[PDB]
């Protein structure tokens, strides 16, 4: 019967505001300290706000200090989070929870939080650039070398496999370098008879390129 | 999350030595700490759980101690099969967090290795977009200090190249470096020979790999 239903998420332009709500039932709401937790893409759980059981004390994460405001109504069994001056880092799935970061739980507490509510700050794609893959072959047995040049993409990361993951021995995938243009570049090389194809995966642009090196 | 700090980071030993490895937690984790062994090309294997309880099949020379914050793994009389990477793991709080790891390596293993040098011309596909990238790879060398000079028509290049190095390999403990010379296609056309000169202590004298456009 314990339930905590989030609402209020949606798309919001950067710099503007959005308010999230949380309806609580199945427990004595005025007897629990409430939290707002969020999970951004590629990042772990982040506790952004907490309010005491009576509403007197409100602590925030440095990530959201001075922009977010948590409140509660112990007569309506509701929890609120007023998000002002929203940035790209605020794009995340937001949860309403009773357990804090230092709860001591050994099991993923998000499993008891449901779907939550999704906040999407627009504009997180203008700088996204897909990579261009170029072959690396010497100018005319196991003593040669081939590779792929993954150039001009943004942002990080890019991952590379070879022969759909079948080739592993001898592969050296170098850390990506930052070019003068602000875009990144990565080189992956392999040190025969079989064919050699690099498989480049860049999820920010949803790019999947199979480039065979001749 | 809970941060586990291992000490030391690396350890060069010989067969039969006594070795101790410490793991300190950001907060109390009680008895919920385990020690794991990872060999190259394999996942970490559980050796000791509950700070001190040996897993079935683990030799008696492995032992663990500590309670709360500071934890210690002790390998008495090292064997050839014990040289690997060791991690401490806490399952007290979500999420499960590993230590930084302790590489226990042989003493007579970091021998000098000469870099195999290869030079790659720019692809025909990249040339039709206004840019031209020349790649030079230094493969499997030790130690990490290497010098890569770019020459075009015997003229020294600078400020137009970028380097990137792999971390120490887990199997042979060697390094690899990649250098990229980035030119415009017009500037790539006005020149013929493109050389990559490599200076490393494993070579008697610099090794130069070159090609002609």
């Amino acid at each position: 019967e314990v339930q905590l239903v989030e609402s209020g998420g949606g798309v919001v332009q950067p710099g503007r505001s959005l308010r999230l709500s949380c309806a609580a039932s199945g427990f004595t709401f005025s007897s629990y300290g409430m939290h707002w937790v969020r999970q951004a893409p590629g990042k772990e759980l982040e506790w952004v706000a907490v309010i005491s059981y009576d509403g007197s004390i409100k602590y925030y994460a440095d990530s959201v200090k001075g922009r977010f405001t948590i409140s509660r109504d112990n007569s309506k069994n509701t929890l609120y989070l007023q998000m002002n001056s929203l940035r790209a880092e605020d794009t995340a799935v937001y949860y309403c929870a009773r357990t804090g970061e230092y709860s001591g739980y050994d099991t993923d507490p998000q499993y008891s939080w449901g779907q939550g509510t999704t906040v999407t700050v627009s504009g997180g794609s203008a700088s996204t650039k897909g990579p261009s893959v170029f072959p690396l072959a010497p100018c005319s047995e196991s003593t040669a070398a081939l590779g792929c040049l993954v150039k001009d993409y943004f942002p990080e990361p890019v991952t590379v496999s070879w022969n759909s993951g079948a080739l592993t021995s001898g592969v050296h995938t170098f850390p990506a370098v930052l070019q003068s243009s602000g875009l990144y570049s990565l080189s992956s090389v392999v040190t025969g008879t079989k064919t050699y194809t690099c498989n480049v995966d860049h999820k920010p642009s949803n790019t999947k390129v199979d480039k065979r090196v001749h | 999350e809970i941060v586990l700090t291992q000490s030391p980071s690396s350890l060069s030993a010989s067969v039969g030595d006594r070795v101790t490895i410490t793991c300190r937690a950001s907060q109390g984790i009680g008895d919920d700490l385990g020690w794991y062994q990872q060999k190259p090309g394999k996942a970490p294997i559980l050796l000791i759980y509950g700070t001190s309880t040996l897993q079935s099949g683990v030799p008696s020379r492995f032992s663990g101690s500590g309670s709360g914050t500071d934890f210690t793994l002790t390998i008495n009389s090292l064997q050839p099969e014990d040289f690997a990477t060791y991690y401490c793991l806490q399952d007290s709080n979500y999420p499960l967090t590993f230590g930084g790891g302790t590489r226990l390596e042989i003493k007579g293993g970091r021998t000098v290795a000469a870099p195999s040098v290869f030079i790659f011309p720019p692809s025909d596909e990249q040339l039709k977009s206004g840019t031209a990238s020349v790649v030079c790879l230094l493969n499997n060398f030790y130690p990490r200090e290497a010098k890569v000079q770019w020459k075009v028509d015997n003229a020294l290049q600078s400020g137009n190249s970028q380097e990137s190095v792999t971390e120490q390999d887990s199997k042979d403990s060697t390094y690899s470096l990649s250098s990229t010379l980035t030119l415009s296609k017009a500037d790539y056309e006005k020149h013929k020979v493109y050389a990559c000169e490599v200076t490393h202590q494993g070579l008697s004298s610099p090794v130069t790999k070159s090609f002609n456009r």
